[PDB]
RNA sequence: CGCCGGAGCCUCGGUUGGCCUCGGAUAGCCGGUCCCCCGCCGGGGUCCGGUGCGGAGAGCCCUUCGUCCCGGGAAACGGGGCGGCCGGAAAGGGGGCCGCCCUCUCGCCCGUCACGCACCGCACGUUCGUGGGGAACCUGGCGCUAAACCAUUCGUAGACGAC
RNA sequence: UGGGCCACUUUUGGUAAGCAGAACUGGCGCUGCGGGAUGAACCGAACGCCGGGUUAAGGCGCCCGAUGCCGACGCUCAUCA
RNA sequence: CGGCGGUGCGCCGCGACCGGCUCCGGGACGGCUGGGAAGGCCCCGGCGGGGAAGGUGGCCCGGGGGCCCCGGGUGUUACAG
């Protein structure tokens, strides 16, 4: 693995796949991670992993969770996995991607 | 102090032989382009004796029996490994000190190779015998990273390429200084070639 | 493609055994590794040699297949091989390598008080010759 | 102010295939190769230096944490550079392929 | 080197202005003879100095003969040795063994 | 509790100058030139040089007693200590460059002048090294206030754990 | 003690046997040691406790002491050497 | 902080000469043989008489050239032996 990006703003779904037990947390999981997206460094640092990514990497892999609020089951916890993007050149993958 | 000895072009056998002796006499050695060490007899024969080796296996248990790594390096690091006490102690650490590698690897990209002439096979085979390649038997047995290593490799062998030229220039600039400035380094040039040190 | 080859009169230099570091010459071929060589003006009796022991130059004086001490001495004395193997530069390698390992500790120093002015002086003007061509480029 | 040790190789001891003799050692010198290289290193005397937990004293100084045990060049041994080498305290075991100084003192130049 | 005492030990110089080697006794064995020379055969050495003055008497001070006996003899050598190029360099320079320098293979 | 920023203690050992790089052929190689030919400086053509490799690992680089006077030689564009520009992903580079605020004519090579515990013949001396690891002494600055397991629940799981 | 066994040459029965039976000498049994990877009888050599030297049989790519000789002359390619 | 005669050193070390035993190195002298064999120098030692090719010049043919080199033919020292 050469380099992992998130989102700005990711879900408390998505959230509670990160804890062992969400019920006795403060739900800190990336709140100091949100910050690189708000600040003018911190998407200047990104644009330039974004960059590299690009200059680097082979294979691109997006990463995606179901909505679990939409089912009949009782957990909530959503299911976050790899699925790999196939396509063109990498860079257009990469902004595809993005 | 770490030898560090380019493979291409040696005999396996013969330079792990000299290998397990330096690293027994505790030495810090790392082979480097195992890709490239030779094997004398032809490519049919070397690849029988490596499926017999294959073969090879514990019978009651197959995840318990002998485990034949397909890597170049791990080829070479078990025949030395076999020229080795590997049983004991002092063993253990000659294994320890001893590093081994496929490709280049970018610590020493960037440091000049040694070789072992006592181990080429331009000086030890007669050249209408035949011999195979370490890389390709490698990979008809089971290696599954022979085209990543072939491509990066050629990225070096351009960098490389690129800073030879560099040097090049840079050095035929320094010859054009020394000859620029004979007339007040004389001085030093005849006492220096009165004593062998030039010419 | 070859350039030196191995027939009666050429000269050849013996880089071991016993008579090392003299030039002898192929007075007749004996065998596939195995040579007749003489070295008149040089202190080599005549004796079967083998060819791993020798290795050729670029000097060729002529004499029969089998001629006598005297007639291969007169052709060496014609040819001037010894000063002319003094002129190789051959020869001015060997004699280098004798000097630098005949050098002593008080030449060592000086040799290296010497190298190091030179180095020194070489690199500055290094140095200029790169701004030069640095002004010149940009 | 620089080095006045040559560097060696405790090799190991003198044995068969099958018997060690604790008593005498093996020593590899860099850069001598040659039975008749070696003639230049006999009776010169030679040193085995290591650190232990405790100090102890030492000629000219204040005590510190090295050790020595001494020792002296015999004889040649084999064809390829190696010489024997009888320490006034056997060798240790773990001193294999390690660092022995050999001095330059004991002269006859 | 000027001369061997009664006792076998070499007297040896030094000069102070040079390398801070006083008047002193060296064994003969524990010294590396290099191919110098210095023409000293014209140099008077003082004949009451032997193993009898520089033997140790029992905190180590200088005496003033000492330092008169040294004066002289210094004096007396300091002149020979200016003859020879960079040779008052080479003995206030040290001796030591680099990488790659074998005693067994240099000429001393 | 985390980073930047003082003496020390204990303990674990080794070590006693660096080499910063073409790719390769071996019945053949290496270095320049370009009057010439294509291509983004490179490949080739020509010619001239070396090849028991001297643009040689049988090699190269640094080469450490110190300080104090004057002279020569070398430097003068040099030596050291701030902001920008580039240098890298196979197991990411402490390298170079540009401007810089100041300073020295001191660094290197030849000479002149003396001086330093000259410790009285003697051993592990001389580094890498503010080394790796563990406790506390400590002056400040910039910063931050989690998670796992148990207990309970679930049954997509289950001999018990585990999930 | 009165169960023996093994080996060079000789030798009887048996197709043969690590079979069964004899002659001569030497061994193992009763015996450690260096070499043959390993082994009762094979090769060398027999033993108080040690230091230096040198050997036997066998060896000197590495395990593993020793050729890291600029060793000599030839033969041999084996997809079962 | 006495000279001698004898005993030893609190511990760690060093040197020198003597003798014994070993492993090497550097010199110089002489004997024997086919009273060494070959070989060196004295115009191939000189004087004559022969031999042949692993045939030198010479001559003949050819080619690669620009007088030299190379291959074959003949032959008996000539400009090698
Ligand atoms: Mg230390
Ligand atoms: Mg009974
Ligand atoms: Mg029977
Ligand atoms: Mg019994
Ligand atoms: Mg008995
Ligand atoms: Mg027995
Ligand atoms: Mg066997
Ligand atoms: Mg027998
Ligand atoms: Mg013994
Ligand atoms: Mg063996």
């Amino acid at each position: 693995t050469f380099k992992t990006v998130f989102a700005e703003h990711i879900s408390d779904e998505c959230k509670r796949r990160f804890y062992k037990n969400w019920h006795k947390s403060k739900k800190k999981a990336f709140t100091k991670y949100c910050k690189k997206w708000q600040d003018d460094a911190g998407k200047r640092q990104l644009d330039k992993d974004f960059s590299s990514m690009k200059k680097y990497c082979q294979v691109i892999r997006v990463l995606a969770h179901t909505q679990m609020r939409l089912l009949p089951l009782r957990q909530k916890k959503a299911h976050l996995m790899e699925i790999q993007v196939n396509g063109g050149t990498v860079a257009e993958k990469l902004d595809w991607a993005r | 102090q770490v030898l560090v000895l380019d493979g291409r072009g040696h005999l396996l056998g013969r330079l792990a032989a000299i290998v397990a002796k330096q690293v027994l006499l505790g030495r810090k050695v790392v082979v480097v382009r195992c890709e490239g060490i030779n094997i004398s007899g032809n490519f049919y024969r070397n690849k029988l004796k490596y499926l017999a080796f294959l073969r090879k296996r514990m019978n009651t248990n197959p995840s318990r029996g002998p485990y034949h790594f397909r890597a170049p390096s791990r080829i070479f690091w078990r025949t030395v490994r076999g020229m080795l006490p590997h049983k004991t102690k002092r063993g253990q650490a000659a294994l320890d000190r001893l590093k081994v590698f496929d490709g280049i690897p970018p610590p020493y990209d960037k440091k000049k190779r040694m070789v072992v002439p006592a181990a080429l096979k331009v000086v030890r085979l007669k050249p209408t015998r035949k011999f195979a390649y370490l890389g390709r038997l490698a990979h008809e047995v089971g290696w599954k990273y022979q085209a990543v290593t072939a491509t990066l490799e050629e990225k070096r062998k351009e960098k490389a390429k690129i800073h030879y030229r560099k040097k090049k220039q840079l050095m035929r600039l320094r010859k054009q200084a020394e000859k620029n400035v004979e007339k007040k380094i004389s001085k030093f040039t005849d006492v220096l070639k009165t004593h062998g040190l030039l010419v | 493609v070859f350039r030196r080859f191995v027939e009666v009169g050429r000269v050849a230099y013996v880089s071991f055994g016993p008579h090392a570091g003299k030039l002898v010459a192929i007075v007749d071929v004996i065998d596939q590794n195995r040579a007749l060589v003489d070295g008149p003006c040089t202190r080599v009796r005549r004796q079967a040699m083998p060819f791993k022991c020798m290795q050729l130059t670029d000097f060729i004086l002529k004499f029969p297949h089998s001629a006598r001490q005297k007639y291969v001495r007169k052709a060496w004395e014609k040819a001037d091989i010894n000063t002319k193997w003094a002129a190789t530069r051959w020869a001015k390698k060997i004699e280098a390598r004798e000097r630098k390992a005949k050098m002593t500790d008080f030449d060592r120093y000086k040799v290296m008080k010497a190298k190091k002015m030179r180095n020194r002086i070489i690199k500055n003007e290094v140095k200029k010759l790169q701004r030069a061509a640095l002004l010149k480029a940009s | 102010s620089g080095r006045l040790w040559c560097k060696a190789i405790f090799a190991g001891y003198k044995r068969g295939l099958r018997n060690q003799r604790e008593h005498t050692a093996l020593l590899k010198i860099e850069g001598v190769y040659a039975r008749d290289e070696t003639e230049f290193y006999l009776g010169k005397r030679c040193a085995y230096v290591y650190k232990a937990k405790n100090n102890t004293v030492t000629p000219g100084g204040k005590p510190n944490k090295t050790r020595v045990i001494w020792g002296k060049v015999t004889r040649a041994h084999g064809n390829s550079g190696m010489v024997r080498a009888k320490f006034r305290s056997n060798l240790p075991a773990k001193a294999i392929g390690h660092r022995i100084r050999v001095m330059l003192y004991p002269s006859r130049i | 080197f000027l001369k061997q005492l009664s006792s076998g030990l070499l007297l040896v110089t030094g000069p102070l202005s040079l390398n801070r080697v006083p008047l002193r006794r060296t064994h003969q064995k524990f010294v590396i003879a290099t191919s110098t020379k210095i023409d000293i055969s014209g140099v008077k050495i003082p004949k009451h100095l032997t193993d009898a003055y520089f033997k140790k008497k029992k905190k180590y001070e200088i005496t003033e003969q000492r330092k008169v006996d040294q004066k002289a003899v210094d004096s007396q050598i300091l002149p020979k040795i200016k003859a020879v190029p960079q040779l008052q360099g080479y003995l206030r320079s040290v001796f030591a063994l680099t990488n790659g320098v074998y005693p067994h293979k240099l000429v001393f």
